[PDB]
């Protein structure tokens, strides 16, 4: 018959009926590249510790993108508290270059 | 002199460190844990085996009475029996035909081959580690043998180690333990005398050969119902046998860090676990100053295929330029990258090929030779055999496990985000103080 066991970094041992005890390691060999594209980097990372990668890495990496909508939103406030005056003087002169914009 | 270094506690795996005195060539210094030994302080409660149940010849009086004493057998049991007329193969054994009680006497002792199977229960305490040591430093090995408590002096014949405290408190027993035929389990054993038939420890004596022993193997003695002289009685099971049908298994296949376990004494060999500190202090003969050392004027490292393995899966070479001939050492100086040889012979001009072993994806590492260090990069590829037979000589580091064409992706995404957050504050900031300066 077969027997499937795991084994980490730490190792293991398997003694077998009465032979001496022999024991292994593993190694890092994940599928993927480290130093590829962005895919195989994931796909590499996410076969040693899934966990990492998803939650510190990859989900911080797109809450991240999401503070860009904040900066979006200061332009827009930075925008509108500048555009807020629109008509309170008499008597003067405008840009020609923003008068085509003013208006609408 | 001294040299204060912390060793990880891993046997068989060496560790590398390059001493600098500030007027002296630096010296090579390689501490490995041969062998280590966690032995506790154990004391003995009792020695258990299965019990032999003695019925003594009866006792029989014709016409008369008799009582049940007092002795001091183990689980000794009597009982008066009235009424009685035994036979043997003559025929009638007494002359009144009614009142001619009977005792029934019954207790039990060691098997005869009780001193060979037999369990030993022990209480054990405070496992103290001792670690032997293979010390090189320049030209010379030293072996010694060393108590890791951080004040006791290792035997350093011309030299001085002190080893300790151990950076974690781990034992494999736990507070009771028993010895079969050199198997050990750990079991909560009863106390001495607390017997409870049926179960481990229903038989206790201090030694094989010891005339006091207590029993509770919950005899009981019954009345005779034929006419033949019997002794009938019922009794419990051993539970020396039913521990031994329900032992479990044994601690030589339960310990964990690998450690191997050993009676006569009780101890723990070969254990890897945490680090050890050690202190060492060369004799100042084992010192070479700049002067005698040759001095390098240069040298470049280049970095040929490397994987990050548990062998040395890398390999370097050095172009130096010396003045003169000479025996020069060689480091590496990163956490994460350990060099296989500890010395060369350097000349005038040529090249030396040293082989290394990483955990990082990245090979950015400095190595020196005659103290003078040179930078080496390139990038390892992941391993393409999946099992080995060899431990990892090097730990993994979060950052130096993360490649440096990921860290840069993620340090460029951070940063657009940074720098798109900035942008948006100084345009907020810098459009509202507009409105301050416009009026």
């Amino acid at each position: 018959t077969s027997r499937n066991f795991s084994v980490g970094r730490e190792g293991l041992e398997y003694v077998w009926g009465n032979h001496e005890p022999v024991r292994v390691w593993a190694q890092e060999s994940a599928p993927g590249d480290p130093h590829g594209w962005p895919h195989e980097i994931i796909i590499h990372y996410y076969h040693r510790h899934p966990v990492y990668t998803v939650i510190v890495l990859c989900g911080v990496a797109l809450a991240i993108l999401v503070g860009t909508a904040s900066s979006a939103a200061c332009i827009a406030k930075a925008r509108r508290d500048c555009l807020t005056p629109y008509a309170l003087a008499p008597n003067a002169t405008v840009p020609t270059a923003l008068a085509v914009l003013c208006c609408i | 002199f001294e040299h204060a270094t912390t060793v990880p506690n891993v046997p068989g795996i060496p560790y590398k460190a390059l001493v600098e005195r500030a007027g002296y060539a630096p010296l090579n210094l390689e501490i490995t844990v041969v062998s280590s030994e966690l032995t506790p302080s154990t004391n003995k409660e009792y020695v258990t085996c299965k019990f032999h149940t003695v019925i003594p010849s009866p006792q029989v009086k014709c016409c008369g009475s008799l009582e049940c004493k007092a002795s001091s057998k183990a689980d000794y049991t009597c009982r008066v029996f009235g009424g009685v007329y035994p036979f043997m193969w003559g025929g009638a054994q007494c002359f009144c035909d009614s009142e001619n009680t009977q005792l029934s006497e019954a207790y039990v002792e060691f098997a005869p081959d009780c001193t060979i199977d037999h369990a030993v229960a022990l209480k054990v305490h405070t496992a103290a580690l001792k670690v032997g040591l293979r010390i090189v430093y320049g030209n010379t090995t030293a072996h010694l043998d060393t108590f890791v408590n951080g004040v006791t002096p290792g035997s350093s014949r011309d030299l001085k180690v002190i080893a300790g405290p151990i950076s974690a408190a781990f034992s494999p027993f736990d507070h009771k333990v028993v010895i079969r035929k050199g198997l050990v389990y750990n079991y909560d054993f009863p106390e001495y005398g607390a017997m409870k038939p049926g179960a481990f420890g229903d038989i206790q004596a201090s030694s094989l050969d010891a005339t006091d022993i207590v029993a509770r193997t919950d005899i009981r003695l019954l009345k005779p119902s034929v006419k033949n002289i019997h002794v009938p009685y019922t009794q419990a099971v051993s539970g020396y046998e039913m521990w031994k049908n329900n032992s479990g298994r044994p601690l030589q296949e339960t310990a964990p860090f690998g450690c191997k376990i050993e009676v006569e004494p009780l101890r723990a060999s070969n254990c890897a676990y945490g680090h050890i500190p050690i202190s060492i202090d060369i004799p100042d003969a084992a010192f070479v100053r700049s002067s005698e050392s040759p001095t390098i004027l240069e040298v470049s490292c280049t970095v040929a295929d490397c994987i990050y393995s548990a062998d040395f899966g890398g390999s370097l070479t050095l172009q130096y330029k010396a003045d003169r001939e000479g025996h020069c050492p060689v480091h590496s100086h990163s956490t994460t990258a350990v060099l296989k040889e500890a010395t060369t012979h350097v000349t005038a001009v040529g090249s030396i090929t040293l082989h290394f072993s990483t955990s990082s994806p990245q090979a950015n590492f400095i190595v020196s030779l005659c103290g003078k260090k040179s930078t080496c990069n390139a990038e390892c590829k992941p391993p393409a055999d999946h099992i080995i037979g060899e431990p990892h000589k090097v730990d993994q580091e979060f950052q130096a496990a993360v490649s440096k064409t990921s860290w840069n992706w993620l340090l460029a995404l951070f940063g657009g985000a940074s720098s798109l957050i900035v942008v948006g504050l100084i345009v907020l900031v810098c459009s509202s103080m507009l409105i301050n300066t416009r009026r």
